[PDB]
């Protein structure tokens, strides 16, 4: 029996007539993969694929809505000009950027090769969500024992704890999770840096060996557990003064 | 029909939009791993496969380079992906990158995407280096 | 000649062996853990006193990243797109739409 | 034949030296584990690193090697030195005269930015708006 | 010579930062009026939210 | 570099220590220059 | 001083060199003669342009290659050919006839165990190799790049010592050892030889490549394969490595196009024609079947064994012919390890298996991946459905 | 997986020696783990005692400033 | 117990700041 299978073929019917190593043509399954597994929390939308068939050029307008931070997601809108045969991207332009990502995307999108731009935007959204999750975890761990508050527009966490040794002097720790978008310089991906800063009564510790300690603990325990152990070391001397 | 053709048409356009990213997951079945459950004839895949493709954008030619496919099959006894087949040359240690991802075994799609990104960065590196040197040749600065 | 070839092959197999790299990596790990434990003990001592060494001082900015934090905060403050003034203008338009 | 005898003698001396170095490194690593960091002076936050590293061999360096690619992370890398020769900040500041110039320039720029922020009163209007 | 070219690049960057520093130095003392207006607006907004 | 008449040995140790200081200053200058380049990137982004 | 320069003359039999140059065509002989007389010169007297004109008169005379072979062996260089000549003629024979040479791959592992992508500075590598091998034997090494392949093939020739044998003052040559260096690949191809001189050459090569961290060559295969193009297709730094047999479609990428392409010609829209494969055991039960579905089952076997519907292009010839493979399939039937050792022999194993599948002797629905040509030219044990190669 | 008889026997001897070394190393690892667990338990008990007496002193301070404030009003 | 100690120190800070 000879059967013709297309993009709308049933999964069971495709597995009936599968004897090649080519990927499955069930296009609902392909888009389910593309939406749920490789790029979750991204509401892509295409609304106009009109063409100028005299020139053989396809005009595509798509909207990328990075909805990982569902409270205030940032969205972008591209415009691509295809060649539709001997495929060359003659021109691409950015139609609209959400204002809450407009500066970082303005520095990033100034360079060409929009594939790097899309991957960098998705990676920056993912890394910012990871930053918010890590900071929320540390806040929930240290909400009641210490005083937790975010500043530098939620890029630095300040944890303060008074200590016994004097007339109740305070020990405050600042941990940073600054995220940098590559505009001037060594690749296209959005980078992230972690550094700590410790104060006891208003006197800054030496940043060299403190950064050595931060590097060692993060290298040993990862990021979440590493930052937890940095907080435990730099906030609770009485627990470790045996 | 023509409405189902329209929805498949938009599905193909959306799949191309997703593949414009560079790192995509596509479903895959090994024909050997097709078996019947014999209850009523439901053909189920025995060992689930996962294939990824890496389409790097060559800005000099304004073209998409030909994709590099890495195919991951599930281990039968451990429920974890392993490097089954790949179309990436040997100067990029894809086996070492895969073993470095999550310290060996990978389970979730996040670890597979991390391995995919780690090797796609190498593809970006070689393509960008070749692009810079070919542009140096094109500007007639060097012989 | 055969003895020379055999002993040189033994050199190649031993220097590029797996156990030798294991011992080198283990030495690096022991050095890192010793230095980290010493610095952690010094840090908790200085943070609680009786240190007998400096350690708690910062006068030369050989490596500082408070300035880049301040730069990012200042840039985020007066951004012509999101900023602070444009948020106030957005509040103004929202209040105008709600009232009028 | 005499030349090849000399070559074999040199290679055998190198082999004996390398094997002695390997055995010395193994015993030195065992003694350094036994005599330095397993004692009571070990910091209690390193008690869990010791557990997976030597106690029972997961959540350790594998987690960081996952996170440094998940987050595209860097840290402040250590300054590479040898033979306990610690970094001399005065020497390297005398070796890069423009570092102190950046110190004073960044101090001036931070002062200007701080007085601008204080004039802006962002923190006062931030708390009363939530 | 490597440290010399490194210090030259660093000095050029400091010249750029000093160019930006002269570009932003605006003398003003109007923070009191903004603080008073913010306090009045916050009090009126609290009174409106209390109703 | 390994470490050990007397004047030649002292000159070698001084030169080795000087080269170690050169390496330390090189890494510190590279990391500092990367930080300043990121700052100038953000500043030029705001200015433009 | 024990290193051998490019002007020493060894004792070579004139008849062996005579029959060796017979296989070369006339134009490479012409190019070799002009290059040799421009570099080293000869016993023939004349200007370089005069000798070029003489060879020109020879080539529009249409003379046979035998006469010019006698000329270059009897008047141009009557005393004997220099080592550079003896290496370059044999390398030209390698270029002309690649199917007469068998190669053995060896990965360049280093340190912890990550493979080392070997990169060569050719002149410095040749100088360092010659100085390293000069301490042991009288070594001459010659290196050239393939006109077609992206490799760097070296040729290491070792020379030994020497009824009353009268007097020769000779330096007797041995069979040369070839080591092929791809541009950027840890895999190293070397000639098939297991004597102490081959081990010495590979050892010196491993010692002279490294210069930063000690490198060992671990052989990844013990069955030699002919035709250096094929071993670059198999083990070289190409897409066809680790995608063979049924997965050559991924290595060739003939099934998907760029996402920037026409979406009217997409595979999901136009569709593909296939057949319902019967999962019930009906192959053993069964004449003049319909020629359209016969073409479809031929296409099914073609897809299974070569990856593509039309193949990578009699028609059974695979992308790389394989001579010997041996698979040891192991299963666990009720707590018993059941091993089956399948050994193969021929000029093209998987092409022959494809022909047997076309003749309805082997079920194409039950032929496994490793039998179909997946991970080709690798012999190993199939445990738990996963193929791990032998060592 | 080996093929020849001599290779099988050599690999079996190597595997038996490797299993012996693994058993001895596991014994040493378990002793070190027990030492670490004993240290962690004793240290945590000491920290509990220390912060308990600190909390007692703090509550005494609560009562002291409480009666001071009652004296003042 | 760390939570209780932090609350106690906050109470000490309260009675210290309300004092003269």
């Amino acid at each position: 029996r000879v059967e013709r299978i297309n993009g709308l073929t049933n999964l069971q019917k495709e597995l009936v007539t599968k004897y090649d190593t080519l990927p499955l043509l069930n296009m609902n399954l392909r888009l389910s993969y593309l939406r749920d597994h490789t790029y979750p929390h991204l509401q892509v939308s295409v609304q106009s694929r009109d063409r100028v068939h005299n020139d053989g050029i396809e005009v595509l307008v798509v909207n990328y809505k990075f909805c990982r931070n569902t409270m205030n997601p940032f969205e972008i809108q591209f415009k691509m000009f295809y060649k539709f045969e001997d495929s060359t991207l003659l021109k691409w332009e950015i139609l609209r950027i959400s204002t809450n990502v407009r500066l970082k995307a303005k520095q990033l999108l100034a360079t060409r090769n929009f594939q790097k731009c899309l991957l960098s935007l998705y990676e920056f959204d993912k890394i910012k969500s990871k930053k918010t999750g890590i900071f929320q975890n540390l806040i929930n761990l240290l909400k009641r024992k210490t005083r937790c508050y975010l500043m530098n527009n939620s890029d630095s966490l300040i944890v303060e704890r008074v200590i016994r040794e004097g007339r109740l002097t305070t020990i405050k720790l600042q941990i940073n999770f600054i995220i940098t978008m590559p505009g001037e310089r060594n690749c296209f991906l959005p980078m992230s840096k972690i550094s700590i800063a410790l104060w006891k009564g208003g006197e800054r510790f030496n940043q060299i060996d403190l950064d050595e300690i931060c590097y060692g603990l993060i290298k040993e325990y990862g990021v979440k557990t590493g930052l937890k152990e940095i907080c435990n070391v730099c906030l609770f001397p009485d627990m470790y003064a045996r | 029909s023509t409405s189902d053709r329209s929805e498949l048409e938009d599905y193909i356009v959306l799949e191309n939009v997703y593949r414009m990213f560079g790192i995509t997951f596509f479903p895959l079945v090994d024909p050997i791993d097709l078996k019947i459950k014999d209850a009523s004839g439901e053909i189920f895949v025995d060992r689930e496969m996962l294939g990824i493709r890496l389409e790097v954008f060559s800005e000099r030619t304004s073209q998409f380079e030909k994709p590099h496919y890495v195919l991951l099959k599930k281990r039968i006894k451990s429920n974890s992906w392993f490097l089954f087949k790949h179309t990436i040359p040997s100067f990029i240690d894809v086996q070492g990158i895969f073993d470095d991802t999550n310290g060996g075994l990978v389970i979730s799609h996040d670890d597979a995407y991390l391995f995919a990104k780690r090797v796609f960065l190498q593809l970006v590196e070689v393509q960008k280096r070749r692009q810079i040197f070919k542009d140096l040749e094109a500007k007639k600065i060097i012989h | 000649n055969q003895q020379i070839i055999s002993v040189r092959n033994e050199i190649q197999e031993l220097k590029a062996g797996k156990d030798w790299h294991d011992l080198q990596n283990e030495q690096a790990k022991l050095n890192d853990k010793v230095k980290l434990n010493k610095r952690l003990n010094d840090l908790t001592s200085t943070l609680l006193g009786k240190y007998e060494g400096s350690q708690d001082s910062e006068d030369d900015s050989i490596r500082d990243d408070s300035n880049i934090l301040d730069i990012a905060h200042f840039v985020d403050l007066m951004d012509p797109y999101n900023g602070l003034l444009k948020k106030i203008n957005k509040i103004n338009e929202n209040l105008s739409n709600e009232l009028q | 034949n005499e030349r090849l005898e000399a070559i074999l003698s040199r290679e055998q001396n190198l082999l004996e030296e390398t094997r002695k170095l390997c055995m010395n490194l193994k015993t030195n690593n065992k003694k350094r584990l036994t005599e330095k960091l397993i004692q009571k002076d070990l910091h209690p936050v390193l008690n869990k690193a010791m557990e997976y590293t030597y106690g029972l061999e997961p959540d350790g360096p594998v987690t960081f090697r996952n996170d440094s690619h998940e987050l595209n992370l860097m840290l402040n890398d250590p300054i590479k030195s040898t033979a306990d020769v610690r970094l001399d900040k005065e020497e390297v500041l005398s070796l890069l005269p423009s570092l102190k110039e950046y110190t004073k320039k960044s101090k001036e720029l931070k002062e200007t930015m701080g007085q601008m922020i204080s004039d802006s009163h962002e923190e006062e209007i931030k708390e009363v708006f939530v | 010579q490597r440290l010399q070219i490194l210090d030259d690049a660093i000095q050029e960057k400091t010249s750029e930062l000093a160019e930006f520093e002269n570009m932003v130095r605006s003398p003003s003392a109007g923070d009191n009026a903004i603080p008073g207006l913010l306090q009045i607006i916050q009090s009126y907004i609290n009174l409106l939210e209390e109703n | 570099l390994p470490q050990m008449d007397l004047k030649v040995l002292s000159e070698y140790s001084n030169l080795r220590k000087d080269l170690i200081l050169k390496c330390q200053a090189l890494q510190i200058g590279e990391s500092k220059l990367s930080d300043i380049l990121s700052q100038t990137n953000s500043i030029n982004s705001l200015t433009t | 001083e024990l290193r051998l320069e490019d002007n020493y003359v060894p004792t070579s039999d004139t008849l062996v060199v005579f029959k060796q140059l017979m296989k070369l065509p006339v134009t490479v002989l012409y190019d070799l003669t002009l290059s040799w007389f421009a570099k080293f010169g000869g016993s023939f007297d004349g200007d370089i342009y005069l000798l070029t004109e003489t060879l020109d008169l020879l080539i529009e005379k249409g003379v046979r290659r035998n006469v010019i072979v006698n000329r270059i062996l009897y008047v141009y260089w009557p005393d004997g050919l220099n080592v550079f000549q003896l290496a370059e003629i044999d390398c030209h024979l390698m270029i002309s006839k690649p199917e007469k040479f068998k190669w053995l791959p060896s990965k360049a592992l280093r340190g912890d165990g990550k493979p080392y992508v070997v990169k060569l500075q050719p002149a410095k590598f040749i100088e360092n190799l010659q100085t390293d091998l000069a301490k042991i034997y009288h070594c001459h090494v010659y290196m050239f790049k393939h006109p077609s392949l992206p490799v760097l093939i070296t040729r290491i020739q070792l020379f030994d010592s020497n009824l009353d044998k009268f007097q020769g003052k000779p330096l007797i040559s041995r069979r040369p050892y070839y080591v092929a260096f791809p541009l950027n690949s840890p895999i190293i191809f070397h000639s098939v030889d297991k004597d102490i001189y081959a081990r010495l050459v590979l050892q010196s090569i491993s010692r002279t490549i490294s210069e930063r961290e000690t490198i060992i060559f671990k052989p990844v295969q013990k069955i030699p394969v002919k035709s250096i193009h094929n071993i670059m297709t198999l083990l070289g730094p190409s897409r066809f490595a680790e995608s063979m047999g049924p997965w050559e479609c991924y290595a060739s990428a003939n099934f998907e196009r760029s996402p920037l392409h026409d979406y009217k010609k997409h595979q999901g829209l136009t569709g593909k024609k296939v057949m319902v494969r019967e999962f019930d055991d009906s192959f053993l039960n069964d004449g003049k079947e319909e020629p359209e579905i016969r073409r479809l089952r031929l296409e099914k076997n073609m897809i299974k064994f070569k990856g593509s519907a039309n193949g990578v292009m009699s028609r059974y010839s695979s992308l790389v012919p394989i001579e010997k493979v041996g698979f040891t399939l192991k299963n666990e039937i009720n707590s018993r390890i059941i091993t089956i050792k399948l050994k193969f022999n021929g000029n093209d194993i998987f092409g022959g298996l494809h022909e047997l599948c076309d003749k309805n002797l082997i079920n194409i629905d039950k032929v496994p991946g490793w039998l179909a040509g997946e991970n080709g030219s690798f012999s190993g044990t199939i445990m738990n459905g996963d193929f791990q190669r032998e060592q | 997986r080996e093929s020849s008889k001599a290779a099988i026997l050599a690999c079996a001897a190597e595997y038996i020696q490797k299993l012996k070394e693994t058993d001895e190393a596991n014994i040493e690892k378990w002793t070190l783990q027990k030492l670490l667990s004993e240290q962690n338990a004793s240290q945590l008990a000491s920290a509990n005692e220390k912060l308990q007496e600190e909390l007692g002193n703090a509550y005494k301070e609560i009562e002291y400033m409480k009666r001071v404030l009652r004296k003042e009003g």
